[PDB]
């Protein structure tokens, strides 16, 4: 068709937060149940 | 060995990586995939400035260092190089894939094992096309015609060229019917010289059935145009490899001169042998010399008064385009002349050229000789550098329809067919290769969504159209509506994409995968 | 339909994600235990699931594995709107 | 030569495109940050770790550094407009900078003279401003209505923030807070108090105003029938300001004297008080370990430091005055409650006072499930706060939702028939940047916004006057039949605040950086 | 000594560096001259931006180097000082002066002796308009007020403020004739305070017949406004510099306490002292209290109970203005009350603003009081800072007319009226004061015509009309069209520049020459 | 249709600015000008030009002031390649310069 383009994009801002984001409740993921794993900071 | 700046990776991150690393690869291109598609601007480091929808292309100019780049930068090329079409396309394919593939590991699946999850469930979709697929070269000839130019102009649409499609796809058509044979079905790219220059528009990209080359033509008084020298059979030249100036050994020289006895002989000897050579060529009976290395002041001044229009210097390619396009013989010496290893031309004239200094020239023939001079012209270099790359992807598909007449109907609806086909044997397979299955005809999916994401349509919305009106009708051919018309169905629309490329790419972009996930380890050390 | 059915699925399919991670780090095998777990819940209702002792699927109510309701609640009901006030940045400026 | 060591000149051409290009450039800033359809902004300070989002317009200018004066002119113009109205803080940058924009053309490509595109638009804005009045129907008589109407104001001037989810909740939640004053104009009587966990939905506003600072040694957890002695007065050493008096004895004893001597003081001050008939005893200041325990013997219950706006949010609540003179009991407002219970707001001691003498101070909880939802979920209220404190002291009311421009629109746009040559075509376009909101508007919505306001101006031009922008179904209808009225202070301040910027600096034909230090 | 670092300048070049430098500065501030003028921004090292068609403002803001420029920063400063309008035009006129001198140079002539030339041909212009001028006060009453007038708003014609000038030149007319005498003629800016805040627009730009102040008024549950106090002449106010608080010696301390004794006796002592002043403000019969510092917690609950509004903290000129307004006296100690030393104002309320949570208040008082405060407002901080300065520098034009009301009609035939006498005389001068005066005259020349290219009318145009219709009918005013209306002729048109002043301005530029010109020799060094 | 006249109509609006942009130079309220060219040519004529002294608009055939047909075919030609090629251009890419 030929209609409203969106000019703009910051659609990877998006992307950007959610796997820059996602990528924290990863390190964690293995501290979970009576199988999760402590961490030593 | 060199322990420091020596880096490693393995899985938890690894392969995050290297799969978000190819989405991003993508992500970039998919804006490129669709005849509703956009260029990009690529700059080489010294300053050359390009802009090209041609996959390949593009990602080979990314100056890239990430390692699972460098793979689809290849991955692209594979492909270019065996059909010349996929490209764009055998890429977006890829990463979606390895996104599912990616997906499903953080569920517990094995990476190697989704790998040969993937092969099985791509060979079914090879095969529920191979059979879907339908055949034009066995069903007429006006028609092969037809549709071997449905493709090429199909082919154009995602491209600058797209304005005068019309022209540049019944270009590319005859180019190849010309060089190539329907037994043989071999397209050999040395018999079409694919030159082009600047000047008008893109529209003014005509097609030589001859070659062009760049001569002022020897002499200045010469004439400019070449009769086929009355009621004669065309026009007849000279194909000789041997300069015009007095013969020379090939070993030595040192011709010691004792006295003017034989400096006498000497003088008259170089003297008339250039008569030796301008009579010759006259004996042969030609119109024009086309050498392949320079003459003398003198040896051309007389192929001057002996209306003799010479063409001083031409390359190993030139040469040789001029005797197979006009049925000639690559003469050694002078005396191997002859009137019947001459060149049998329909013409030749010295082409002007706006106020351009250069002005080269041409040699024609009218009937369909076995050499194609693709002439392309432009506004400004891009348009034209563009353009002829844009030439040779249609060029290519038509040379992959001699070689496998089977044809598909793209607009996205042949990677439906197959995400179709694939997922229904999805819910036979269950346990694991159910997820695998699932996955890529899920990713397969993302290839017309993008077409959709494009032309302005709803993704989720056309996929279930496609998918709905190709299952409630027949695992057939519905496209989406990439330009508007009427309605989907490729067919009618003429959207059509060579089967046998097709194929390759559905391959290459699996088999890419399977190699990335049996990657566990990585090892990168920098550049002392 | 339509938009707001595949917004749910996805959500529904996500909350899966405790008993894989769970299972999971059990060395388990996740894909299994889920779909063992989906459809022994087909039939049975909430108290299908893993348990580490048992090392496959069981009733977790019956194993004494007791969780406050609450928990759970100001658990979707923080991430899911978290999520949100996520979903709404559309652009960041570094700005001092 | 002149000038020197890195000072900058811009002339005109130079100037004026600096100009141009920072407003410009501001705008298309905060554009996002506009309609109900809008999206957030993250920032970060000098302290990394201090992120935020919001949708708050004159919140993101404030912050985002710039080096270029037009930009910081409207930067400033949007704390202005945050100022004399808390609202509008977005909507004004935009209409400003778009009118600026809308300049430039009818100079660099139109050849009109900047003073003159002035001459039209100060016609404009007379025009358009006017319309504005002169369509601004109110309802000051009428309460039980203006009640409606003034809830309509918070409905949707709490759109597009995150609140604009739960939006008809905290729709009362303001405008009863409001009203429970009526009077003040100064919002710093509400409280606002904010903890972490549940929904925001979970956010109220206790009619019964809550404190922090619990009472006592470890007197009654609760009160009955309060009677609370508000009071402010030096409770930790006294001799208020005779400063200078040395206490020189010849022996220990003697100073043992004058030691439980001041100690006295105290027992002194603290009993001219119980005379006051009271079972609570709140002091702005502090009550050391002695002043108390007199207190916790005397059942009075002890609330030490409530500073200054603790005090005067509970002074008006029970209704009592602040006194640090118990020189005579009685001729001091003595304040009251039902009870004053300590509560527990999610791992927290607070104290929920309860039937208050009409409390014209309250307590509003924040509750979001991250420290980001409540600190925006905090301003996306005061947006609310602000503007209807401000509407009982501006009754009047206009309907938005493109609407209201799109009205002074067709003002300017009519006003511009009867004009001289040049002039004439400021003043067109004037009306022309007015109409790029409601444009702007239906943009971040994501429908066609050029055909949609093509529509809206269509109506609002052929009568009508009251139709707006339908930001769901995309469609346009009728304001004023689904309570979308906006403030005219509001509005008639944005188109007046950004008349103003545009003036100053299309004024500007240089520019001069001198050498920063 | 230092012989490095240290440089030279005579002449040959010199002369041309500063004439041209002068050139320079003046080329960027001729843009401003004019009620088609234009601002500039500048912006302080520091980061504060400022915007002002104010001539003096905006040359010492330019952090400049240059000897010369450095000159006309403070040139434009003087003339700010001593009148308060020349400001972006005594440089102008200084400029085209100096470039008008050099060019003589270059043709043999002494720079001293062009010196002499136009300190005398300035003297007579001097006078030729001392002679054409016209005079108000002695003329009417009604009309003074409004000649007064129509020339704080002609001096507003190139501001911001421009836009409400109505207004903004009302009121500087009435800020001054409210506290200065027609027989002093003495405008003492003390007694105008020129405060300006944020908000609404430039409009809302209101004269405060009293002053403001920042006050939250003592204690929070007293009132907010201030009745008359029932049928009484007005409110009554308490004026002191006394603290509220136990008075204190002013040499030492050490008030030894023997023991419980004295301790017992101080103990009653603050107690009731707070009484002692308390009663002692209520005996005088005061409404409500300005004290010049703060009072302690009880002294302010007793104001509270006694109703009697505080204003704890007020500085000097603060303090100072509430009593000139309200007819007061400065109270010192305590019992230096009486309800005749007490204000005699007629209302107090504390302002709110928006939702500002400063919230200042005010004094007001109906019948002109001896101070005024101009209280200016705007959109944003620029429109304020500037209008603030806008507004003063009409104030200052209707100080310059009670200390001389002699008017001339500028819009530039003020500068025509010289420029056509001036020349007059150059040819009888004759020899070397004849380039002289022509070059004088012919400078001021340059007023006019800068007018008329900033209000787009050809130059060389507007001044043979200007200078024709000037004699063709009478040596009096006729002006340029800067804004267009019917015709010339300032009169009618209202445009208006006190005398006094434009006599200094056409002064101050001579002479800064008449230095410059001497100037033959230069020797800067650096900062070492 | 609906957009693409849009386009259609900024065409004719470039080409417009070219005498615009012609009258801009000499001097002449270009904006007023034009707008009169424009009307005569709107209104048949197709022959008046701007008479870049006076400041009026004064027949061309009149005055002389031939062009090659080439010349401005080319213009009108030349140009619009360049806008297709670039419009087209969703991404630019600047490698290591060395
Ligand atoms: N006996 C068990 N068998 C299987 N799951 C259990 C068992 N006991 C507790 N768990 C799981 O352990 C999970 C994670 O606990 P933990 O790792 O402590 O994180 P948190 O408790 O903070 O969620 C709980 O959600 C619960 O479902
Ligand atoms: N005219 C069209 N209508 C529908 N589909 C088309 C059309 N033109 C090309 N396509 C789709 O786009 C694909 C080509 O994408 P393109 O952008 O040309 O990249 P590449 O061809 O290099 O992969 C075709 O194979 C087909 O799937
Ligand atoms: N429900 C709605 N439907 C259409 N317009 C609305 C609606 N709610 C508020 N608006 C419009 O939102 C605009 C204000 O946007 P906002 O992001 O609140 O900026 P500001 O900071 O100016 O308040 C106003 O023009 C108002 O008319
Ligand atoms: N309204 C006007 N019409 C004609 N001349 C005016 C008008 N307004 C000001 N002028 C001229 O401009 C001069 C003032 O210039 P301005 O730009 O105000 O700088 P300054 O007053 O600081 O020199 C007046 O003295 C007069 O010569
Ligand atoms: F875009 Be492809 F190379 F046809
Ligand atoms: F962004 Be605004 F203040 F609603
Ligand atoms: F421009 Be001036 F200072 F009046
Ligand atoms: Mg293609
Ligand atoms: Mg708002
Ligand atoms: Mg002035």
């Amino acid at each position: 068709n030929a209609t409203f383009k969106n000019k703009e994009k910051p659609q990877e801002v998006r992307k950007a937060n959610i796997i820059a984001a996602r990528s924290v409740a990863d390190a964690i993921r293995t501290s979970l149940g009576p199988k999760g794993m402590d961490k030593m900071i | 060995k060199d322990q420091g700046n020596k880096k490693r990776q393995h899985g938890l991150e690894a392969k995050k990586s290297h799969i978000l690393a190819a989405r991003s690869v993508a992500s970039i291109i998919k804006t490129s995939l669709g005849p509703r598609g956009l260029d990009k601007i690529l700059i080489s480091p010294d300053g050359e400035i390009t802009i090209t929808n041609d996959g390949a292309t593009i990602l080979s100019q990314m100056e890239l260092d990430n390692e699972i780049a460098k793979l689809l930068v290849q991955l692209s090329k594979s492909q270019d190089d065996e059909i010349g079409d996929g490209t764009t396309g055998v890429v977006v394919l890829a990463s979606a894939l390895l996104d599912q593939a990616l997906e499903l590991i953080q569920k517990g699946i094995h990476p190697i094992k989704i790998a040969n999850g993937f092969d099985e469930a791509a060979k079914l979709a090879i095969s529920k096309l191979e059979e879907t697929c339908d055949d034009i070269s066995a069903s007429n000839d006006e028609l092969f015609r037809d549709f071997l130019l449905r493709a090429a102009k199909t082919s154009l649409g995602s491209k600058i060229v797209s304005k005068d499609h019309d022209r540049f796809a019944e270009m590319a058509v005859e180019a190849v019917i010309n060089v190539m044979d329907k037994d043989r079905k071999d397209v050999d790219f040395d018999l079409i010289k694919m030159q082009g220059r600047v000047g008008g528009s893109i529209s003014d990209s005509k097609l030589i059935n001859g070659v062009i080359l760049d001569k002022d033509f020897s002499h200045p008084q010469m004439p400019k145009c070449v009769l086929p020298k009355e009621g004669s059979d065309g026009v007849k030249l000279a194909i000789l490899t041997c300069p015009f100036e007095p013969p020379k050994p090939k070993t030595k020289h040192k011709l010691d001169i004792s006295s003017v006895e034989e400096y006498q002989k000497l003088q008259t000897y170089e003297q008339d042998k250039f008569k030796e050579m301008i009579d010759d060529v006259k004996k042969a009976g030609a119109d024009v010399v086309i050498c392949q290395w320079g003459f003398d002041d003198e040896a051309n001044h007389l192929l001057l008064q002996n209306d003799l229009p010479a063409v001083r210097w031409v390359g190993g390619q030139e040469l040789e385009h001029i005797a197979i396009s006009t049925n000639g013989r690559i003469v050694p010496r002078f005396q191997d002349l002859s009137k019947d290893k001459l060149g049998t031309c329909s013409r030749i004239y010295e082409q002007e050229f706006g106020t351009t200094k250069d002005r080269m020239l041409i040699i024609e023939q009218s009937k369909e000789t076995k050499t194609v001079t693709c002439f392309v012209r432009g506004s400004n270099k891009m348009i034209v550098d563009e353009a002829e790359r844009a030439l040779h992807d249609s060029l290519c598909v038509v040379r992959n329809l001699v070689k496998d007449s089977r044809v598909v109907y793209g607009g996205g609806a042949a990677e439906v067919t197959m995400s179709l086909a694939v997922s229904e044997e999805a819910d036979k397979q269950r346990g694991i290769d159910q997820y695998a299955f699932r996955g890529f005809a899920q990713a397969l999916d993302t290839i017309p969504m993008t077409l959709a994401e494009n032309s302005g349509l709803d993704p989720i919305g056309t996929l279930s159209t496609l998918k709905s009106k190709q299952l409630k009708e027949k695992i057939s051919n519905i496209g989406v509506d990439c330009l508007g018309y009427g309605s989907n169905d490729m067919k009618e629309l003429f959207v059509v994409d060579p089967f046998i490329g097709k194929k390759q790419q559905i391959l290459l972009a699996t088999q890419l995968c399977r190699m990335i996930l049996k990657i566990d380890n990585v090892i990168i050390s920098g550049k002392d | 339909e339509g938009v707001q059915a595949f917004i749910w699925q996805e959500f529904a399919s996500a909350l899966e994600v405790i008993p894989t991670t769970l299972a999971e780090n059990a060395g388990l095998n996740s894909i299994k235990v889920v779909t063992e777990l989906r459809s022994k819940h087909e039939n049975g209702e909430l108290n299908d699931g893993i348990s580490v002792r048992r090392s496959g699927t069981t009733n977790t109510y019956e194993e004494h594995i007791l969780q406050p309701v609450l928990v759970s609640t100001s658990a979707i009901t923080l991430a899911s709107e978290c999520v949100k006030s996520i979903l709404r940045i559309d652009d960041i400026a570094f700005s001092r | 030569q002149i000038f020197g060591d890195q000072v900058t000149e811009e002339r005109a051409e130079n100037a004026r495109l600096s100009a141009f290009v920072g407003a410009i450039a501001v705008g298309d800033l905060v554009k996002s940050t506009l309609g109900p359809k809008g999206m957030d902004k993250l920032l970060q300070s000098a302290s990394s770790n201090t992120c935020m989002v919001t949708n708050d317009g004159a919140t993101i200018l404030k912050s985002i550094p710039l080096d270029n004066p037009a930009a910081k002119v409207l930067v400033n113009i949007s704390k202005v407009q945050d100022d004399e109205v808390g609202d509008g803080t977005t909507s004004v940058t935009v209409l400003s900078a778009e009118l600026l924009r809308e300049a430039e053309k009818l100079i660099d490509q139109s050849k009109i003279h900047p003073q003159t595109i002035i001459e039209g638009y100060r016609l404009a804005s007379a025009a358009a401003l006017d319309a504005l009045t002169k369509a601004a129907v109110d309802n000051s008589h009428d309460k039980t209505m203006f009640r409606e109407d003034l809830i309509h104001i918070a409905k949707t001037t709490l759109s597009s923030k995150i609140l604009s989810q739960d939006k008809d909740h905290f729709a009362e939640l303001a405008t009863n807070a409001i009203l429970r004053l009526k009077g003040s104009t100064n919002l710093e009587h509400i409280q606002i108090i904010k903890i972490l966990g549940g929904k925001l939905s979970d956010s109220f506003l206790d009619e019964g105003f809550i404190l922090a600072k619990k009472f006592g040694n470890n007197q009654p957890k609760r009160i009955e029938n309060a009677k609370i002695l508000i009071a402010n007065t030096t409770l930790d050493t006294d001799k208020v300001k005779i400063f200078g008096t040395k206490f020189k004895v010849d022996s220990t004893a003697k100073l043992a004297q004058l030691e439980k001597a001041e100690r006295e003081k105290m027992k002194n001050k603290i009993a001219k008080i119980s005379k006051f008939g009271i079972n609570t005893f709140i002091n702005r200041q502090l009550i050391y370990d002695y002043p108390e325990q007199l207190f916790t013997d005397l059942g009075i219950n002890s609330i030490e430091h409530a500073d200054f706006e603790g005090v005067e949010r509970l002074a008006l609540v029970t209704g009592g005055e602040v006194v640090s003179t118990f020189d005579e009991p009685s001729k001091c407002k003595l304040g009251e409650c039902d009870v004053i219970e300590e509560i527990m707001l999610g791992e927290q001691p607070f104290l929920k006072f309860s039937g208050c003498k009409a409390g014209e101070a309250c307590t509003i909880v924040l509750r979001g499930a991250t420290d980001q939802t409540l600190d925006e979920a905090e301003r996306s209220l005061h947006d609310a706060l602000s503007v209807l404190s401000q509407t009982t002291k501006e009754t009047r009311t206009v309907l938005g939702g493109g609407c209201a421009e799109m009205v002074m629109s067709k003002a300017v746009d009519t006003e511009a028939q009867n004009i001289d040559g040049k002039k004439s075509l400021a003043v067109e376009a004037f009306a022309r940047a007015l109409r790029q909101l409601p444009t702007i508007l239906a943009d971040n919505a994501g429908f066609d916004s050029s055909e949609l306001v093509s529509k809206l101006r269509s109506s609002i031009y052929n009568g009508i006057s009251t139709s707006g922008l339908d930001l769901n179904n995309g469609t346009i209808a009728d304001m004023r039949q689904l309570g979308i009225v906006e403030s005219y202070k509001l509005k008639r301040a944005v188109v007046s605040s950004a008349s103003e910027a545009a003036e100053v600096l299309l004024r500007v034909d240089n520019i001069i950086r001198a050498r920063p230090r």
